[PDB]
RNA sequence: UAAGGUGAUAUGAACCGUUAUAACCGGCGAUUUCCGAAUGGGGAAACCCAGUGUGUUUCGACACACUAUCAUUAACUGAAUCCAUAGGUUAAUGAGGCGAACCGGGGGAACUGAAACAUCUAAGUACCCCGAGGAAAAGAAAUCAACCGAGAUUCCCCCAGUAGCGGCGAGCGAACGGGGAGCAGCCCAGAGCCUGAAUCAGUGUGUGUGUUAGUGGAAGCGUCUGGAAAGGCGCGCGAUACAGGGUGACAGCCCCGUACACAAAAAUGCACAUGCUGUGAGCUCGAUGAGUAGGGCGGGACACGUGGUAUCCUGUCUGAAUAUGGGGGGACCAUCCUCCAAGGCUAAAUACUCCUGACUGACCGAUAGUGAACCAGUACCGUGAGGGAAAGGCGAAAAGAAC
RNA sequence: CGAAGGUGUGCUGUGAGGCAUGCUGGAGGUAUCAGAAGUGCGAAUGCUGACAUAAGUAACGAUAAAGCGGGUGAAAAGCCCGCUCGCCGGAAGACCAAGGGUUCCUGUCCAACGUUAAUCGGGGCAGGGUGAGUCGACCCCUAAGGCGAGGCCGAAAGGCGUAGUCGAUGGGAAACAGGUUAAUAUUCCUGUACUUGGUGUUACUGCGAAGGGGGGACGGAGAAGGCUAUGUUGGCCGGGCG
RNA sequence: UACGGUGCUGAAGCAACAAAUGCCCUGCUUCCAGGAAAAGCCUCUAAGCAUCAGGUAACAUCAAAUCGUACCCCAAACCG
């Protein structure tokens, strides 16, 4: 019953990127996304002579809270709330705008 | 494999068993050297003869 | 154990009050005697430990109702 | 000097061991003891 | 007749070892870790049988378990079982 | 129920899964090493050694089941000793051990107080032992009362710190009666007559109601500051939902929830209804608990310390009448009243919390609060019983410092 | 647009105190009027933690004793190699039981430990290492003693104890020499043996016990005699001629 | 020759004397304080078995499991 899933595009909504978009690339079981291109910081990447890593200041993606980010509605360009109902005996998303099924 | 297995007779689950026990013992020989690099493969068998020492004492005796 | 068989008599603890009712713990005893009861539809002889009052009862209803007792007790004779 | 713990595992095994403690009423007021208290050696029986 | 399941239980792993090339190149004595419970005609059954070669005589010995300490817990290795398994001459294993 | 997973320190590796046998939660199941009541014998717990039987054998040997004790019952057997009995053996059923408090019983202190102390108190307390239940115990008048009457037991408030007891000291301390909670009465000592009729127990079935997984669940934008808005200033909306918690500062409208509405394949509780088994119902005529009541001696309990001391219990010695009779009414006698001992059963109101769920706090906030917010009954100490700690906080996020 | 707290300053009240504000701090605090208190500390040879003092003082654990060269290394009085010196030698050598429980060996490290340094270590880390028919235990047997079916006794718990069953410190079968590992060896290897049980043939034919008997099976002291371990000398062999 | 080592080869290997607190000796002598038990082992028969079982004698074959074994042990590793 997780609102916000993996392959969803979302919006920003609070942080120091307040209104960017981007996919999500994984969710964490402590409630927390992985936005593809978002929440980057800077890894001081240290060099390891196995796995063949040079070692520099890597930036990559941090995770960021569920509430922190809804749902993109790209037909109303906006952020949407997300509702749940059955349709055919299966339950199904729902923005809370339009009443329109998420796909 | 239970629905698999719940169509055998109690000699070819015995069968089974003592092929499983085999390739158990293959696998665990092959990762005592560093030869083996599946490690869920282990996992996976010892799972399974679970499952078939279930069947047997659900057509045997029940 | 200074149990009566027949009437389940047992030491009692009391007091030894004195004069001055300095009072030290005592015991209360049974005159709890081994006694051979003939029987006389079984012909042979039973031996109970039983007290003198045990033994006024034996010689007022007899030996055969109180073995049914000690049977329906559950008591060794 | 000579000092009063001499050890030996039989004597001490004898005297305060898990059989010993178990043999009589009082010893397995002791055992008990030490469960209610939560011991995690509950005898000396190694 | 011993059964092939405890057959297929019994032996663990090859140890490997300068001592256990010494005896495999000198004495053809290969050196086994085998299941804590096993003896020696469980081994001796086992060799005979899953690797079909003929062993000579097994000596056992029983390897205590060290005592670490993983940052400051410490800790007890197991208890393993170790077997010296002679194989006849002209044998061959890999 | 599901799009994410393979418990944690603690990454990584190798993999699984994404519309349904991935994972997760619940129900019923399966497996369930060894020690331990430990139960095949032993034993310095986690080990040693067997026996019998049925199976396999590539004759090397393997696997499985059973084998404790006691009680009761049945069968067989069986001495001195003829029968017999004791004893023996098989078989069946049950028990055993653990556990916080509450309960009933068997035993049972002392310090202390008395400004000493011995009677007394502390106190039938602490402690030990035995047994039981979810509560136990008690319980259906040989009771009170006072010439009017009440009508089993248990519990609360009064009566009343009264009456009394008491080196009449220290102290102990009712009852009658009244107001309440809760209420329920029955059976055998025995025959018949009608015969299965009430009720209860067990076992099924059906319905409802729970419990053990769960589902849906409303409504917000702009701007300023700021690292970050949930804050400030505007303008809206929901509310049977402004309980609470989290989210980068204080969020009804971001999330989880909440109000409310529902939901169970399966197991199970509780109600009814009813089936079956067992159980007897009712009427008549009877019967009416003997080494017992009482007594003597020695102790104990009753508020009552032997006192003028009733009543209750009994270690000892005795010892009645028995319905035309007997007990009690606080020495005792007489009158009167009241009740019927020496056989039993019985729900509720009552006591407690190892444990589970929900919620609350003019309770603590890390020298506090549990000894223990943290791998604590741990480290450590002791032969041992036993004693027994210290020790919380980077940041919003490791972005935990490449070079 | 900076709370509590901390640290200063200024002002104010008769006092306990109060107010404002600078810096730090970075999220809570709370008027008034009432209410309740785990409500105010300098002392209790108070309790717990931290830090002083004496003081860089005493001491650095047997008066068996050290010196030098070379090496390693960031660094050497202490480590390694070497040559000398000294000490024990009925022990300060070697082997075990009890007890401990990996302290054994190898590599690596020097923070802590080591009464100094440490490259070293019984220290840390990782790996390796203990091989049995004959050794020992287990096992058969019992002693003192323990437990104890039944049993006897006892308020209860329980006490004693029969048949039994445990219980060594004592009785009971058998393996020696040489070699080898960084670390095991009467355990491995080479050689040469030995014991007790089995099954199976062959010859022979009285077997049989929980019973009977024998044996096991037993003290102290003393005296020699016969030996061996072992040692000395000679011979022998190899080397030497200072 | 990694200077640590590893491989090959190998003479003589006798006698006398002294000699234990060790062995014969669980002996011998002597004394009084008068010096474990049980099993293993040997043997005797009892019921039983009757030409089978079992017994010993040889030979063959099989088995001998499990646990301990490192290291200190007078000591820096045990009790202090
Ligand atoms: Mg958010
Ligand atoms: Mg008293
Ligand atoms: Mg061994
Ligand atoms: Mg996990
Ligand atoms: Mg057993
Ligand atoms: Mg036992
Ligand atoms: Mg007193
Ligand atoms: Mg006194
Ligand atoms: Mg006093
Ligand atoms: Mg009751
Ligand atoms: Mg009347
Ligand atoms: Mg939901
Ligand atoms: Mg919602
Ligand atoms: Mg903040
Ligand atoms: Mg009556
Ligand atoms: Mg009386
Ligand atoms: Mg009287
Ligand atoms: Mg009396
Ligand atoms: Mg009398
Ligand atoms: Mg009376
Ligand atoms: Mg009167
Ligand atoms: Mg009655
Ligand atoms: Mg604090
Ligand atoms: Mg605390
Ligand atoms: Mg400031
Ligand atoms: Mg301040
Ligand atoms: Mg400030
Ligand atoms: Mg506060
Ligand atoms: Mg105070
Ligand atoms: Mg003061
Ligand atoms: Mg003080
Ligand atoms: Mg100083
Ligand atoms: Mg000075
Ligand atoms: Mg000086
Ligand atoms: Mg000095
Ligand atoms: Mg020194
Ligand atoms: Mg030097
Ligand atoms: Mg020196
Ligand atoms: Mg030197
Ligand atoms: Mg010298
Ligand atoms: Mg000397
Ligand atoms: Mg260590
Ligand atoms: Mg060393
Ligand atoms: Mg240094
Ligand atoms: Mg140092
Ligand atoms: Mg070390
Ligand atoms: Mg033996
Ligand atoms: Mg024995
Ligand atoms: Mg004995
Ligand atoms: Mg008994
Ligand atoms: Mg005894
Ligand atoms: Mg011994
Ligand atoms: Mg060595
Ligand atoms: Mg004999
Ligand atoms: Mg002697
Ligand atoms: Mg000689
Ligand atoms: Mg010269
Ligand atoms: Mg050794
Ligand atoms: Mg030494």
């Amino acid at each position: 019953a997780a609102k916000i899933r993996r392959d969803d595009e979302v919006i920003v909504l609070t942080g120091k990127d307040k209104g960017k978009r981007g996919k999500v690339k994984n969710v964490l079981s402590s409630g927390k996304v992985i936005v593809e291109g978002i929440n980057l910081v800077k890894k001081h990447q240290k060099p390891v002579p196995a796995l063949n890593q040079p070692g520099g200041i890597v930036e990559k993606e941090a995770a960021i809270q569920v509430s922190n980010v809804a749902i993109f509605n790209a037909a109303t360009g906006k952020a949407d709330r997300v509702g749940f109902r059955f349709e055919d005996g299966k339950k199904v998303r729902f923005f809370k705008s339009n009443s329109e099924t998420i796909k | 494999k239970a629905k698999e297995l719940r169509e055998k007779s109690v000699e070819e689950l015995n069968t089974e068993l003592l092929n499983l026990l085999r390739e158990q013992f293959n696998l665990r020989m092959q990762a005592a050297s560093g030869q083996l690099q599946q490690s869920h493969l282990l996992k996976q068998v010892r799972r399974d003869v679970a499952r078939v020492k279930t069947l047997l004492n659900e057509k045997a005796g029940a | 154990s200074r149990v009566c068989q027949v009437t389940g008599k047992r030491p009692v603890t009391g007091n030894n009050r004195s004069h001055a009712l300095n009072a030290t713990k005592r015991r209360f005893l049974p005159n709890l005697h081994s006694h051979r009861f003939w029987v006389e539809s079984e012909k042979r002889f039973v031996t109970l430990r039983v007290s003198a009052k045990g033994m006024r009862v034996i010689d007022k209803k007899g030996i055969d109702t109180v073995l049914a007792e000690l049977r329906a007790r559950g008591e060794k004779y | 000097m000579k000092r009063t713990f001499q050890p030996s595992v039989l004597k001490r095994n004898r005297s305060h061991g898990f059989r010993a403690r178990m043999a009589t009423k009082n010893g397995r007021q002791v055992l008990a003891r030490r469960r209610a208290k939560g011991r995690a050696r509950l005898t000396v029986s190694k | 007749m011993i059964r092939e399941e405890r057959l297929l239980k019994v032996l663990r792993a090859p140890h490997v070892s300068e001592k256990a090339s010494t005896a495999m190149e000198k004495s053809n004595t290969i050196v086994l870790k085998v299941a804590k419970d096993a003896t020696k005609a469980e081994i001796k059954a086992a060799v005979q049988k899953l690797f079909e070669v003929e062993v000579e005589v097994v000596n056992t010995l029983v390897v205590k378990g060290k005592v670490k300490r993983h940052g400051q817990r410490i800790g007890r290795r197991s208890d393993w079982k170790k077997a010296y398994v002679t194989l006849k001459e002209g044998q061959n294993l890999d």
